Order: C-alpha cells, then sequence, then structure tokens
C-alpha cells in the first residue's frame, strides 16, 4: 500500500468539507454534521492496487494567502471544487485557483468537481439564482473549465446523496498513481 | 489524552454524550449551540493529542534512542514545548467550564451558557501574543521541518527504522511526523468556522451573542497577524536569495 496525499481546494461555502466527511464516514451524518475536518487515511483499492489516501481540507484558509500554501507540499492529487448552484465559485477556478495550484503542484493533476449536483433541480435553487439573472452551473459549463484550465478530468458529485462521491475518490487515486 | 476526556468526548455529538432523558429537556436551539461547543473542545482535545505524540513519541523518542545532534531534532520539531503549553492550558480552561457545568450526580449532563469570556481571555492580551509569535515561528519553519525529515528517512537508516517502529500502531495511522506538522499549521484556521457557528446559535442572551463577536474578531486578527508574519526558511538558503 503505497501513501498518496489528496487536497481538496475551492471556495468557502463550495462543500468541501461536507465532501470530505461523507466520504471518510462510514455511516451518513444523520445526527450533526462536524463544522471542520482534522485529516484522515483512507484505505482504497482501485483497479487492483491497495493505496493509502491522505485526504487534506483547505477550508478556512482561503483569506489567508502565506498560511494556505503551507498545505501543498508533496500533493499528488487535486480535486479543485466549485459549486452547481454558484456559477460566481465556477468564474473563480480559472483566475484565482488554477494560477495557485499549478505554481505550488506543479505536474499535479487536477480533478475539477461539480459539488451539489441535487441542486440543479432544486426550486429554491433555480428562484433564487433568477432574481440574480443566474441559473444553476450546467455539465458542459463544468466539462468546458475542465478542458480550458487542462484538467486531468471533470466529475459530479452529490454530499447529501453520497451519488458520485465514491467514483470521485476512486478516480483521484488513479489520478496520483499516474 | 486521559481516559476520562476520551469518554466524555467518545460521542459523535454532544447529542449522543449526555443522556437521552437530559437531552428531552432542551429547546433544539441550545442542541445546537451545545453541538458546535463539544466540536469545539473535542477537536482542541484531539490537537493537544497531537503536540503530545510530537513532544513524548517523536522528539523525545529521538533523543533516547538515535544519535542525531540536538539541533536537528529542534529543526524537525520547532516551537512543539511552547504549543503544547498554550494548547494545554487553553484545553484545562475549556474542560473546567464544563466539569463547572454539570448536574449533582452526573459525569455527562452539561449545558455551557458562557463561553465568549474564555475566548476573549484567550485572544486577547499576552497569551495571543504568544500565540501571534509562535504560529508566526512555526509556520515559517514548517516547510524546512519536512525538507528535514524527508533527508533523514531517505539517507538514515536508522532512522527510518525508528520511525516504521513508532509509527507502527494503528491508533497512529493519521499521525506521522509530516501528518502532526500540517495538522498543527491548520489548527489555527479552524476557530473562526468553530466560533462563527457557535455565535449563530447563541442569539439568546445579547451578552453572548457579543462575547462571541469580539473573540470571533479577536481570532481573525491574530490569523490576519500570523499571515503577514510569515517568511518560508529554507535549509542552506543564503543571503543574497533572502535579500533579493
Ligand atoms: C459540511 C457542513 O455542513 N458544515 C461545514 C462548516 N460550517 C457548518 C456546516
Amino acid at each position: 500500500a503505497i501513501r498518496k496525499k489528496l487536497v481538496i481546494v475551492g471556495d468557502g461555502a463550495c462543500g468541501k468539507t461536507c465532501l470530505l466527511i461523507v466520504f471518510s464516514k462510514d455511516q451518513f451524518p444523520e445526527v450533526y454534521v462536524p463544522t471542520v475536518f482534522e485529516n484522515y487515511v483512507a484505505d482504497i483499492e482501485v483497479d487492483g492496487k491497495q493505496v493509502e489516501l491522505a485526504l487534506w481540507d483547505t477550508a478556512g484558509q482561503e483569506d489567508y494567502d502565506r498560511l494556505r500554501p503551507l498545505s501543498y507540499p508533496d500533493t499528488d492529487v487535486i480535486l479543485m471544487c466549485f459549486s452547481i448552484d454558484s456559477p460566481d465559485s465556477l468564474e473563480n477556478i480559472p483566475e484565482k485557483w488554477t494560477p495557485e495550484v499549478k505554481h505550488f503542484c506543479p505536474n499535479v493533476p487536477i480533478i475539477l468537481v461539480g459539488n451539489k449536483k441535487d441542486l440543479r433541480n432544486d426550486e429554491h435553487t433555480r428562484r433564487e439564482l433568477a432574481k440574480m439573472k443566474q441559473e444553476p452551473v450546467k455539465p458542459e459549463e463544468g466539462r468546458d473549465m475542465a478542458n480550458r484550465i487542462g484538467a486531468f478530468g471533470y466529475m459530479e458529485c452529490s454530499a447529501k446523496t453520497k451519488d458520485g462521491v465514491r467514483e470521485v475518490f476512486e478516480m483521484a487515486t488513479r489520478a496520483a498513481l499516474q | 489524552s486521559m481516559e476520562m476526556d476520551e469518554k466524555d468526548f467518545a460521542a459523535d455529538s454532544w447529542s449522543l454524550a449526555v443522556d437521552s432523558s437530559f437531552l428531552q429537556q432542551h429547546k433544539k436551539e441550545v442542541m445546537k449551540q451545545q453541538d458546535v461547543i463539544y466540536e469545539l473542545i473535542q477537536t482542541e482535545l484531539h490537537h493537544v493529542r497531537t503536540l503530545k505524540i510530537m513532544t513524548r513519541l517523536f522528539r523525545t523518542g529521538m533523543l533516547e534512542e538515535l544519535h542525531l545532534e540536538p539541533g536537528v531534532v529542534q529543526g524537525l520539531f520547532p516551537c512543539v514545548d511552547e504549543l503544547s503549553d498554550i494548547h494545554t492550558r487553553f484545553l484545562s480552561q475549556l474542560l473546567e467550564r464544563r466539569r463547572q457545568a454539570l448536574c449533582p450526580g452526573s459525569t455527562r449532563n452539561f449545558v455551557i451558557h458562557r463561553l465568549g469570556d474564555l475566548l476573549i481571555s484567550q485572544f486577547s492580551g499576552p497569551s495571543a501574543e504568544q500565540m501571534c509569535k509562535t504560529y508566526s515561528e512555526f509556520c515559517s519553519r514548517h516547510s524546512k521541518a519536512l525538507k528535514l525529515y524527508k533527508e533523514l528517512y531517505a539517507r538514515d537508516k536508522r532512522f527510518q527504522q525508528f520511525i516504521r517502529k513508532v509509527t507502527r500502531p494503528a491508533v497512529l495511522k493519521r499521525h506521522g511526523v509530516q501528518e502532526c506538522i500540517l495538522l498543527v499549521t491548520q489548527r489555527i484556521t479552524k476557530y473562526p468556522l468553530l466560533i462563527s457557528r457557535i455565535l449563530q446559535h447563541s442569539h439568546g442572551i445579547e451578552e453572548e451573542r457579543q462575547d462571541l463577536t469580539t473573540a470571533l474578531g479577536l481570532v481573525k486578527e491574530l490569523l490576519s497577524n500570523v499571515d503577514e508574519g510569515i517568511y518560508q526558511l529554507e535549509k542552506g538558503a543564503r543571503l543574497q536569495e533572502i535579500y533579493n
């Protein structure tokens, strides 16, 4: 079992703490969702290979430009998150997060991940976004951004329903092995 | 950690830690506030435990079993004694506030109504200046500590042998040397998230809402100062690289 490091990046409230929690927790948090995530070492078997995947979050570090890069040393895979109910979080991907990740983590594969895909057909989400001349991020807008920033791939998930979560982490393990 | 505090913080939430007949006597808003307060104490208990693994398991184990210089060990675990003192003191105050709040006849049923005062004391005056200087120093020596660890593991057989031995227990799975260093660096940025969520459920008593709003401002001022004070050291860096 080789050791690989994963770091999740993206704007505040893009669902990155929730995503790490739902993957690391054996049972869905039905009573309390923790505010923060410390770290976790996942035992993952992908395509016949056993890997110890260390999971790290950057939540809380978004306003601290000199503290935040301390999370990057020896990263093997970056999960770059945006929220599907937030087109503004997708716009910050190529100008803010991508230049930072390519500077501190050169040659590290980036997986662009569209979080909260359940909100794409939520009525409160659609009504609130319409009050700002907006709509939920379409699948092709996510793929075009992933293509444009040179991402390894594009993936979507829902931490609320657990759909697509296991697939994101198994694909991140495969990317870390290349 | 000590068994007493580990059992008191074994449950996934405050709602699960207290007796269900005690939980039923409280409003949902109180339960929500208490769950985030419980998470702040539980993560402070885990943080202090991470620093004891660094000082007692790694640092002292290297000094007592290896033939490395004392300056090598200092480069691997910078400010760990000062950090341990600051956080063990803070944890002691949090645990005493909980113990004082227990119901007579109970070791688990409690409600913490006042916390903002304790958070203002920790993040103001001399204790805040000491956290600021210590975290500015720690975070500036972070990269050097990781590079020094990697150099020793790949070159020294006995150092590699020591690491494999002390990190073999399952309880140490997420607590290797590099993991402990990043765990400590990330701790300070968790405080505004925890305090903001506690403040969200603390509007009932106005003195408490104001004490938590003051405490949030103090933590953010501290983080901004630690961020400004960082200048990442490099092993064998030349004066020319520094002044350019
Ligand atoms: C994932 C989640 O629900 N939360 C994380 C930080 N603030 C509170 C809730």
